[PDB]
């Protein structure tokens, strides 16, 4: 026939792929960085709770001025707290309670949200009137938005899980960038430091390396065995590390085109849902399902510690871009800031 | 966004009267609201504060007890009760909204202010001069001294600034000493730190002309300055 | 206090929006949510457009029943994302009856009956869902009158149900085939149901069942057990 | 007949994918360890700063 | 230097069964500080009733400890005593026997309010429960300082008493009315709440766990009959008073079973 021609072809393709990829592994990152001394042991404290969600928190994200946060959650509102105070600076009513992702931007003005309803409501703080208005909604999407990140004040690429990922125009509303390939559904987005790539990973077992300026798939990574629900960038944009379902860590490389670390514990039996490296990449923090996140040395897999404040699952967290806090959100409703 | 006064007019000495502001365009319900006098030729002067909702009020020292400031908020008014109207009280009225959270730029947008005549610790902040000549295309500088050091301990100092323009209402300028206000075009500096401030303006213009206030916002009551004229 | 004059006015709106938080998380302590997923050849879209003339994304319906206001979430009908709805007391379940002898359009090989007892499984035993308390529709039982006198089932199933030729019979045997998939379901009892030609007995059914449920769940934070 | 579409873009994005030039595990792995050894001193979770400049706990 | 011979107007083996009792009560305080942590530390993990059953435990708590130093104070040697002293002991040995029940009233009326209702109750602080502690606190207060305050026997020897020697006879009746009204106040609370679940698979267990007020019932039964029997009998007539205080010790025998009944 002629489709068994073109499977073939894609099977040596991958076989290619493959034997290209083992003809590099010449090394790996643990026979290599046994030399260097360990970090020791990390104890971190919660410095402030946040109080005032009453439904389970589904995500946060920082400002960029290190203080600020924004965190959604089932209650159908969203927080703008003041992380060094406490006290809350804005309270914004969403339309839709069925709110699972959130975003802050870069810049400080709007805020993004998005859930089940399949759009992307942006949200202007700084209005002459004293209010927060929608200042728009972001639809054509198939499926549930899993995760939005600011790009620009203009521009925002997001997720959903309808098999597709987009960059859109918020002052017009249409796509201007579609992104498809993946196969299941779309849990988790990252944009690199100098925001001309991002990574995606899919309920597929696989993650993507799209680049936002001409809209094709530069590179994909395999090695997991189930959901990849959390990723993101190594502060440096030369890497990433994925959290699964199958209680392990990841940790991919652009220009070796593989996969480097394996960070699993035997008493880890229960799924990642966020990941976040530290500042300088030395750290890799994860929160699991069973209620406490870990603190992995990310250069020889030696776990270096463990948040354990929280009493349900800890949603999405995150590291503040100066370095000094940590930010935990979990089902209980509270925010924790560790240090 | 327009606030308007009404309820001037000429009054008897020992009499009483009510002033009454209208706010329409924003959101008043979560706007403090601020009264502040204007002397026929002697500068600003704080009246009367009330919060977002009907909690911290706060009088001037020569208006307390007679005066009585309230808000009403599903009509969307705001209320001063003057009694005992003294022959010191003829002055041009202004409101004043401002809004406190976490980077905010509190004394937004100022009324237009009624007239009303009638018939016949403490923080001490000086301006340099009172009049300057100056011509358009001329970097100028303005000095305000304070006398306790307004730097708080969390890093931001409470001097603002704004203009009046001849025969019109004044606009902020600059608050916190370093922020620029929104729609301010970008020749405006402010600089010092501790208890000498400045305000530095590249080359004016026609639109630049006009009395320059200097106030402060550690703790109430915020004294304004002398003022200092920009004469072409 | 150590604080300035804007510190102190940022911590009094701060103390405003936590009472309208407080007022609002009021609001919705007293508020019931109703998941609803049927089978979709089920005829959902009749009971719910008499349940809408008689008061893309997902949809929603609001209405109140005496006194207690509730939330039917109908979603536009996979792993991760039904972990939201827990905390949604008493899922309702809906299926028709009358498909026990029709077969799948794009698999004619498997019978409909075994493929929606199959999404009760998946549906039921779910973890997550060890708090919420299934209600089981079952519409069109005039189709099922109809179609039940001409017809026999022993041939279409090998699970022992009788003579062919009567109503209660049937009706056990689906009741039974349906609640025998649960797996030790306790705290979480599953109230079947049978709709006829509809009707408006429906909600007060449904508001029967949430009232039995809620009842249960005091029963238990009270000690009282 | 509908999926030959899906095995042409499938085979040419797997063309496009596979013709990349890669570097070593040992470069990369060195360019990991001099990024993670020259940022270790602005790391204020891999090495904690005095509660005199942690502004989380000066209250 | 009063009370002596007031004894020996309405006046060896006692001792020797009074330490079965003290340790009746230490087990009562071990078992009460047991379900004070445990409601300490399992707090953020359940409803507002741990909020009142931990209430309970501490005003049972004192119920304890109140109670022993009642008892190794039974001896003559101790009995040459202050009046005002002797009536804050007297005091002390009320007040934490009527916030017990006064927080099993409490616990009743938050039960059938929140059975009442068509909303889950899990919440963990309200104005209600603190309006109920309060007044169970309160009335206790009220209630043992009222001998003290001035309303007493001290003047009227005639009638005072047989087993509380300077109460005049109308506080008893004050405190025995009271109880009876506590008492058909929790059993209608309890019947109607029955009465409820009836209206609507546990109700063959719930009738079970209802028909314990019968531990409420026959350990306080004999307070109130030792208390109705004082108030009926005239001085020196009835002759069983003399060792009414082993009745008073069936009196918190009720302050043993709480703990292990509301905590199954
Ligand atoms: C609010 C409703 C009511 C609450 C419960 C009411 C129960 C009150 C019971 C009365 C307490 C009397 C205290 C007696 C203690 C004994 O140790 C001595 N009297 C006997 O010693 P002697 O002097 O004989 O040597």
């Amino acid at each position: 026939s002629e489709l068994d021609q073109l499977r073939q072809e894609a099977e040596q393709l991958k076989n290619q792929i493959r034997d290209a990829r083992k003809a590099c592994a010449d090394a790996t990152l643990s026979q290599i960085t046994n030399n260097i001394d360990p970090v020791g042991r990390i104890q971190m404290r919660t410095r402030r709770t946040l109080r005032g969600h009453l439904a389970k928190i589904y995500a946060m994200h920082w400002g960029t001025d290190s203080r600020l946060l924004v965190s959604a959650s089932q209650d159908g509102k969203l927080i703008i707290w003041d992380s060094y105070t406490t006290n809350k600076v804005h309270a914004i009513p969403l339309r839709s309670s069925w709110v699972m992702t959130c975003a802050y931007a870069p810049s400080g003005n709007y805020v993004a949200c998005g859930g089940l309803d399949n759009i992307c409501s942006i949200y202007n703080l700084k209005t002459r009137e004293g209010n927060v208005r929608v200042s728009r909604e972001l639809a054509g999407h198939t499926g549930y938005l899993s995760c939005c990140r600011f790009l620009d004040d203009n521009q925002i690429v997001t997720s959903s899980g309808d098999t597709t990922c987009a960059l859109w125009d918020i002052e017009t509303g249409q796509q201007t960038t579609t992104f498809t390939g993946h196969t299941g559904d779309v849990m988790s987005l990252s944009l690199a430091p100098d925001t001309r790539l991002f990574v995606s990973g899919a309920c597929d077992a696989s993650a993507k390396l799209w680049d936002v300026r001409e809209g094709m798939c530069r590179q994909t990574f395999t090695g997991h065995e189930s959901d990849i629900n959390a990723i993101c960038f190594f502060p440096n944009g030369n890497a990433f590390a994925t959290g699964s379902d199958d209680a392990t860590c990841r940790l991919f490389d652009l220009r070796a085109d593989q996969e480097l670390m394996t960070y699993s514990h035997d008493n880890i039996i229960c799924g990642i849902t966020s990941v976040s490296f530290s500042k300088s990449g030395r750290l890799l923090l994860a929160g699991y399902d069973d209620f406490n996140c870990n603190v992995w040395d990310a250069l020889k897999a030696d776990r270096a510690g463990v948040l354990a404040g929280h009493d349900n699952r800890v949603s999405c967290l995150g590291v503040t871009d100066d370095g000094m806090a940590v930010a935990t959100g979990s089902w209980d409703s509270f925010l924790k800031i560790w240090n | 966004v327009q606030l308007v006064e009404s309820g001037g007019g000429l009054v008897q000495p020992g009499g009483s009267r009510k002033l009454s502001c209208s706010a329409s365009g924003f959101a008043f319900s979560s706007f403090g609201m601020h009264w502040v006098r204007q002397a026929p030729e002697k500068g600003l002067e704080w009246v009367a504060y009330i919060s977002s909702g009907s909690g911290t009020i706060y009088y001037a020292d020569t208006v307390k007890g007679r005066f009585t400031i309230s808000r009403d908020d599903p009509k969307n008014t705001l209320f001063l009760q003057m009694t005992s109207l003294r022959s010191e009280d003829t002055a041009m009225y202004y409101c004043v909204r401002s809004i406190y959270y976490y980077g905010s730029s509190p004394f937004d947008f100022w009324g237009q202010g009624t007239t009303l005549t009638v018939s016949s610790s403490d923080i001490v902040m000086t301006q340099a001069t009172s009049s300057v000549p100056v011509t358009p295309g001329e970097s100028v500088s303005i000095s305000c001294r304070s006398s306790k050091s307004l730097l708080h301990s969390n890093g931001n100092t409470y001097l603002y600034w704004f203009l009046q323009r001849p025969g019109q209402s004044p606009q902020l300028l600059i608050y916190r000493m370093s922020n620029l206000a929104s729609g301010v075009p970008d020749r405006f500096s402010g600089s010092g730190s501790g208890t000498a401030f400045t305000l530095t303006i590249s080359r004016l213009e026609a639109e630049d002309v006009g009395v320059y206030y200097c106030m402060q916002h550690l703790e109430y009551p915020l004294t304004f300055g002398a003022g200092t004229k920009l004469e072409l | 206090c150590t604080l300035s004059a804007e510190d102190k006015a940022a911590v009094e709106r701060s103390k405003m929006i936590d009472r309208n938080l407080r007022e609002d998380g009021e609001k919705a302590a007293r508020l019931v949510k109703i998941l609803l997923l049927g089978a979709g050849e089920s005829g959902k879209s009749t009971f719910l457009k008499q349940m809408r003339i008689i008061h893309k994304g997902i949809h929603e319906y609001d209405f109140e029943i005496k006194n207690v206001p509730f939330k039917m979430v109908d979603v536009g009908g996979r792993k991760r994302w039904f972990e939201c709805f827990d905390s949604v007391t008493s899922i309702l379940f809906l299926v028709s009856s009358s498909e026990f002898d029709q077969v799948l359009m794009e698999d004619r090989l498997t019978n409909r009956l075994t493929e929606s007892l199959n999404i009760f499984e998946t549906i039921v035993n779910n973890r997550v869902f060890s708090n919420v308390s299934i209600i089981l529709f079952l519409n069109k039982t005039d189709l099922l009158e109809e179609k039940v006198q001409v017809v026999s089932i022993k041939d279409y199933f090998l699970e022992f149900e009788g003579d062919p030729h009567c109503l209660r019979d049937v009706q056990k045997f689906l009741v039974e085939c349906f609640r025998g998939k649960r797996r030790d379901q306790q705290q979480k009892p599953l109230y079947h149901h049978f709709t006829t030609a509809i009707n408006t007995e429906n909600i007060r059914l449904v508001f029967r069942d949430v009232k039995d449920t809620i009842l249960h769940d005091n029963l238990k934070q009270l000690m009282l057990q | 007949t509908a999926s030959i579409a899906q095995a042409r873009k499938l085979v040419e994005q797997l063309k496009m994918e596979a013709n990349i030039d890669r570097i070593k595990v040992s470069k990369a792995a060195a360019d990991l360890m001099a990024y993670c050894e020259a940022h270790a001193k602005e790391d204020p979770l891999l090495t904690p700063v005095p509660a005199s400049e942690n502004p989380f706990r000066e209250k | 230097n009063k009370v002596q011979e007031h004894y020996n107007y309405t006046k060896t083996s006692r001792q020797v069964a009074s330490a079965f009792i003290v340790i009746l009560c230490c087990a009562i305080v071990v078992e009460n500080l047991l379900v004070l942590i445990a409601v300490a530390r399992n707090s953020k993990f359940h409803s507002a009733m741990y909020l009142f059953l931990g209430n309970l435990a501490a005003s049972d708590l004192l119920a304890g400890v109140a109670f022993v130093a009642n008892t190794l104070l039974s001896g003559s040697v101790t009995l040459r005593l202050t009046p005002v002293q002797w009536f804050a002991r007297e005091g002390s040995a009320f007040i934490t026997l009527s916030a017990s029940v006064f927080s099993l009233l409490a616990i009743a009326i938050e039960r059938h309010v929140a059975i009442a209702k068509v909303k889950l109750y899990g919440s963990d602080k309200s104005c209600r429960m603190l309006l109920l502690i309060g007044a169970s606190w309160l009335i206790s207060l009220v209630l043992g300082g009222l001998p003290i305050l001035g309303w007493n026997c001290l003047g009227h020897l005639e009638a005072c008493s047989t087993v509380l020697p300077l109460y005049a006879k109308h506080y008893v009746l004050c405190v025995v009315t009271i109880f009876s009204i506590i008492l058909l106040a929790i059993v209608a609370l309890y019947v109607r709440i029955y009465c409820v679940v009836r209206s609507s698979q546990t109700l063959a267990l719930l009738k079970t766990v209802t028909i314990v007020l019968g531990v409420f019932i026959v350990c306080w039964l004999p307070a109130f009959s030792i208390l109705l029997l004082d108030y009926a009998c005239p001085v020196h007539s009835c002759p069983i008073l003399y060792k009414a205080h082993y009745f008073f010790a069936v009196s918190t025998l009720n302050s043993l079973l709480n703990p292990v009944i509301y905590t199954w």
